[PDB]
């Protein structure tokens, strides 16, 4: 039931009080660029009692992949295992992991391969304050309240949870459709694409409009009937990535070779199975799509105007 | 609540058709249903059916073979019919309001009856 | 669909606490809290007592309480008095969109 | 239904659960200037089936014309063909195509004729969170929930849709009544009006 | 009529102007009178029963000025008319001035 | 952001029962403190010594029981965490770039 304010009707207890509820999510926008897969962190079940006891809680780091859900205002956690109920959160994350980028770990790593440049924007406010149903995990200590009588003899559920809300999406706050210049990176890797690779991670919840979509079983009906129409949902994403690459050359001295071997031994072998071929990425091939006349393209013109 | 009224064929003969009418007073139909309940002697209460403003009707599965209903918003009254009256059809009929509403898309509230009428005696 | 099944005759001394306890099915009483009670004085309009198993309208004696357990509802009377001298009929809303009624029960002050 | 919170409703009709509803639209402003008509993008019925199956989707490019409606917060799509219901969206777009300018293409064409200037300004937020009525074309997988009993035996409709809201229109956020100087075009056509023509496309929902 | 006053050949009617507006719809209501223009039958699917007759489609909002704040005030500040937009550079022909003021922030 | 997490008493259940699940709340905080320290030296003249004695008598004594052994602080020990090369750490790189 709703605890924000007393309501005309309250849940009658029982065996199943689940309701059909929907909410708009926390707003997010982030773009990470690097030559190694990004790293994320989430709360998952820890090292392993009676049935129904609280799971141990642990912080896990894992490579972010295409299709992994972003945090949505319910926290970055592994719902599949931490919620055996299977109905604590909306339908699109109740059996998934909400990963949040590990900015601290990615920034602090010695070589800075995973993060040349990054942007982020987030915002949310509580929309509604609700209550949870089910047996109480830990009873409220008896020293925090005074026992009631009659209706108040039994405490109501104290497991509160808010429903997030993203507020306004506006064009002035956009992060994309602008050129980012990587002239100087934070880490030691100043934009070098070791191994001939890049990794562009993007989250954009400001274009998340789903399209209601309906079809008619039969056109003979002159009057509207609910049974005669099927409903659907769809979502469309559009992307277009432009890059400017500057060629560089490396002198293979003894010291340089030893340093490059210590940093990553794969480079030297390359210059004469794939470790990352266990993850799902949106493979983008640019081998046949390099052109040296920059002014012929919009990002090229912008780059020329500013060098 | 509201005020209900009763008048109909109090006296009948076997194989006749019974006709009832009730007039709401002090209120309007609104989005509530309206039903009929009878108390034959040596019995309890038997539910008949219900009807709201829009014409939607629900009927008792056993008695729906002889029961029909209609409503009229002009005079604030809803009527009933039940053909082939027998001895067992004798009962003190009543008119009641059904304030039942839906709450949260899954479960109903205020499923009781109320605004009970004093009752009318029909004998076959 | 089916009439609800009840203890047709009940009695107690003045000031006793007696419960009309009344039985149904899963489809009407078990999975739903749509239980209600009626009080029938001789030849009078039935008087609603309790609705939604444990809700009391205005104008009814606070001595009346409602409860439910499994398939069996109850209507508890605290401090048996004169005004309790009346029939009691239960009701329920089944999942099949129909209303049901009990056999009736009658109270008696010894 | 109103899925934001547990509301109170009349006894269900069963058939034709349709209500008289209104909403203010998402706010927008734009001004494209070029020597060729602009290009717009909208989802339509795509390449090719039991009746009632989900139509295929396709991104279509078409020239924007005077009187073509703009995206309203329900998505840029061809409602006429993608919604046979004719009651999914408000009255002024239930039989029209909502088109959105194709900035990517209009900036990536070689000569940059179609577009050498453009401003845009749009904002919205969800006011209410409603639910659709109609047979479900794609049942929820059984892996995502635990079967109920009694009242919750049959799942409620899971086709949610928000009603947009443009929020506040203010004078300081105005694009018009203000001169723009076309002294440095983005593309290669630096303001030359080939054929003695122009095409000024303007949208303004803050004077509606 | 800003367009007309600014487009005046001589620029007498407007040396200097400021303006600030803001509004958002608070509520969404319906009108009652009989429908002047019936909704075309091809914009919807005919209903039945309760939905046999269409509800009034003459919607109207109720505005709201939102927040009045001191940082957005225009008045109690000196405006220097160094250069007018038009051709009249502040000259008060005929020894007259016209100062039109609207202020709904003190109502 | 308190995260609701629950555990089921019995997994051999086909229909949802409120009594079959236990609900819990938990909250996790994550911190990372980085510092840049600069070495300084003090001349122990008579005036400096008397001034420091007036300021806090314990400075000179320590320069040869814990008074704050009454409070609960999140103790952090950095005795083994000092490293001169700033450019190896992100805050050090920012500090170097800021000079």
């Amino acid at each position: 039931d709703d605890t924000e304010n007393a309501s005309a009707y309250a849940a009658n207890a029982g065996v199943d009080n689940r309701e059909c509820i929907s909410m708009d999510y926390k707003q997010t926008q982030l773009c990470l660029i690097g030559c190694k897969p990004p790293i994320g962190e989430h709360w998952g079940k820890g090292s392993p009692v009676q049935p129904g006891d609280c799971p141990p809680l642990e912080l896990i780091n894992t490579v972010i992949q295409d299709g992994d859900m972003v945090d949505t205002g319910f926290g970055a956690m592994d719902f599949t295992t931490l919620q055996a109920n299977k109905s604590e959160v909306p339908l699109d994350i109740c059996t998934s992991i909400c990963k949040y980028p590990d900015y601290i770990k990615m920034v602090s790593e010695p070589y800075g391969d995973s993060l040349f440049f990054y942007l982020r924007r987030e915002q949310m406010f509580v929309r509604h304050l609700f209550n949870r149903a089910g047996t109480v995990g830990e009873n409220v200590p008896d020293d925090l309240y005074i026992k009631g009588s009659g209706s108040t003899a039994n405490l109501a559920s104290s497991n509160y949870f808010p429903t997030p809300s993203g507020s306004m999406v506006t064009s002035d706050a956009q992060i994309f459709n602008k050129p980012y210049w990587l002239q100087r990176a934070q880490g030691h890797n100043n934009g070098i694409c070791w191994g001939n690779q890049l990794f562009v991670t993007v989250v954009d919840t400001t274009r998340s409009t789903n399209m209601s979509l309906c079809a008619a079983i039969s056109t003979s009906e002159t009057t509207y009937k609910n049974t005669n129409f099927k409903e659907y949902l769809r979502h469309g994403e559009e992307y277009d990535l432009q890059f400017i690459f500057q060629l560089c050359k490396i002198t293979l001295t003894a010291d340089v070779m030893t340093y490059i071997h210590s940093m990553n031994s794969t480079i030297l072998e390359d210059w004469n199975e794939d470790p990352l071929k266990k993850y799902t990425f949106w493979e983008v091939n640019l081998k046949e799509k390099f052109s040296a006349d920059l002014d012929q393209f919009p990002l090229g013109r912008k780059f020329l105007l500013q060098l | 609540q509201v005020q209900l009224q009763q008048w109909g064929a109090g006296l009948l003969k076997p194989s006749e058709t019974l006709s009832l009418t009730c007039a709401v007073n002090g209120g309007s139909f609104s989005i509530y249903y309206w039903s009929w309940i009878r108390q034959p002697p040596g019995k309890g209460l038997d539910w008949i059916g219900e009807i709201n403003q829009s014409g939607s009707t629900n009927y008792n599965p056993s008695l729906k073979s002889r029961v029909t209903m209609s409503v009229d918003t002009s005079k604030s009254q809803f009527s009933l019919r039940m053909t082939s009256v027998t001895a067992a059809d004798t009962a003190i009929y009543y008119c009641a309001r059904a304030p039942r509403i839906r709450w949260g898309s899954y479960r109903l509230k205020q499923t009781n009856f109320d605004s009970w009428g004093q009752g009318t005696l029909v004998t076959v | 669909q089916s009439a609800l099944t009840q203890p047709a005759s009940v009695s107690g001394s003045p000031g006793q606490s007696i419960t009309i306890s009344c039985t149904g099915t899963s489809n009407d009483v078990g999975d739903y809290d749509y239980v209600s009670w009626y009080q029938l004085h001789p030849g009078k309009a039935p008087k609603l007592l309790i609705f939604d198993v444990s809700r009391r309208p205005s104008g009814v004696s606070d001595r009346f309480s409602g409860s439910k357990s499994g398939d069996t509802a109850s209507l508890t009377i605290s401090g048996l008095q004169a005004e309790d001298e009346a029939d009691y009929y239960c009701s329920s809303y089944t999942g099949s969109s129909t209303y049901v009624f009990g056999t009736g029960t009658k109270v008696s002050v010894l």
